[PDB]
């Protein structure tokens, strides 16, 4: 098989700026002069575009900000400016050899200031409770960049089992990102200990952000 | 205009078939090369099929050979994918798409340029479950949520207020645990606005026939 590897996996870039994305294939991908190497754009919720076909040649309705190049083995998707709606999943493609493939695909973001999360907490709900259940929510909402610490403390001790952690996808409007965490006990556990306690670790501090209550 | 229409897809067993088709209009379909790809819950594309436009030739690769067969009826216009021995990890969104021969500086290159909007495969021995819906209460602004537990399958549709409520809303992808999905949604109001006007959490789930509408109140 002719395997692709794109790079990088994810890339965030200002407005204005220069995205560009490398794939590169195990074997040649043109045969005289021509070339089977095709880029797609994929946007959440809708198929993927034809963007670039033959290396270099721009697909319909694609605007002069996107270009391609390369030869052989090694080509190129650069967009400058970018702009706002440019963020998808990018893919390299080839069809020179049967079974066709797909680079793994490269997540194009904006790159915006970095901003500290605003934290809220949530005991269980006492519906939950009723139930036998007892889950902790904690949101971490309109923060950038993507990556964020999170540590639950049970009175004082960390917890890590029964943590499930789920980030949006970046924001259309103003692109931050949002990220839940939710700590699954059961109701025993739950009343047998006093204080829950959720730290946000983001780089835009050293210092954790710490939201807590006492389950009286 | 082109277009090509995917159905059939649908929550199966492990080792259950299924077949898909993909309704073409717009364009000759008898003269085109015709493709099925699909997209990973990773959100990665992989090649499944491709046919001639007679019909007479068919590629795919190893990991679905003997176990899908691309067909084609050039009569009904239609695209066909046979999927039997359903494994977990074919769990994917399945494309329809036309490969055509466009100009380039020398000569020409077929490339897929025309795709449907997809039609999902979930495979999964997981049992149908409703979701348990739960509260999320508590300067000018207050954060309310909703706790969406233990349902199956995908997708839940979460509102606040019936969709009066759109703004300042996160809605967070669902996560899989023991073959049950549980997601929660963040609202934020204006404090003058909560609790002295009513906030409600909508939830539906159609795979179980449910609607529930949770009133967020105090404490
Ligand atoms: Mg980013």
């Amino acid at each position: 098989d002719i395997v692709l590897t794109q790079s990088p996996d994810s890339l965030a870039v200002s407005l204005g700026q220069r995205a560009t994305i490398s794939c590169r294939a195990s074997e040649s991908v043109d045969n005289y002069g021509i070339s089977f190497m095709n880029w797609f754009q994929q946007k959440p919720g809708q198929p993927p575009k034809l963007l670039i076909y033959a290396a270099s040649n721009q697909g319909s309705g694609v605007p002069a900000r996107f270009s391609g190049s390369g030869s052989g083995t090694d080509f190129s998707l650069n967009i400058h400016p970018m702009e706002e709606d440019d963020t998808a999943m990018y893919f390299c493609q080839q069809s020179k050899e049967v079974p066709w493939t797909f680079g793994g695909g490269t997540k194009l973001e904006i790159k915006r200031a970095d901003a500290a999360p605003t934290v809220s907490i949530f005991p269980p709900s006492s519906e939950q409770l009723t139930s036998g259940g007892a889950s902790v929510v904690c949101f971490l909402n309109n923060f950038y960049p993507k990556d964020i610490n999170v540590k639950w403390k049970i009175d004082g001790s960390e917890r890590q089992n029964g943590v499930l952690n789920s980030w949006t996808d970046q924001d259309s409007k103003d692109s931050t990102y949002s990220m839940s965490s939710t700590l699954t006990l059961t109701k025993d556990e739950y009343e047998r200990h006093n204080s829950y306690t959720c730290e946000a670790t983001h780089k835009t501090s050293t210092s954790p952000i710490v939201k807590s209550f006492n389950r009286n | 205009d082109v277009q090509l229409v995917e159905s059939g897809g649908g929550l199966v067993k492990p080792g259950g078939s299924l077949k898909l088709s993909c309704a073409a209009s717009g364009f000759t379909f008898s003269s085109y090369t015709m493709s099925w790809v699909r997209q990973t819950p990773e959100k990665r594309l992989e090649w499944v099929a491709t046919i001639s436009s007679g019909g007479d030739y068919t590629y795919s690769p190893d990991s679905v050979k003997g176990r899908f067969t691309i067909s084609r009826d050039n009569a009904k216009s239609t695209l066909y994918l046979q999927m039997s021995s359903l494994k977990s990890e074919d769990t994917a969104m399945f494309y329809c798409s036309r490969a055509e021969f466009i100009t380039t500086a020398t000569w020409g290159v077929y490339a897929m340029d025309y795709w449907g909007q997809g039609t999902s495969v979930t495979v999964s021995s997981a049992k149908t479950t409703p979701p348990s819906v739960y509260p999320l209460a508590p300067n000018s602004m207050v954060t309310l949520g909703c706790l969406v537990k233990g349902y199956f399958p995908e997708p839940v549709t979460v509102t606040w207020n019936s969709g009066s409520l759109s703004s300042g809303v996160h809605t967070f992808p669902a996560v899989l645990q023991s073959d049950l999905y549980t997601l929660s949604s963040s609202v934020t109001v204006p404090s003058s606005t909560w609790p002295s006007e009513t906030v409600t959490c909508n939830v539906a789930h159609p795979a179980s026939s449910t609607k529930v509408d949770k009133k967020i109140v105090p404490r």
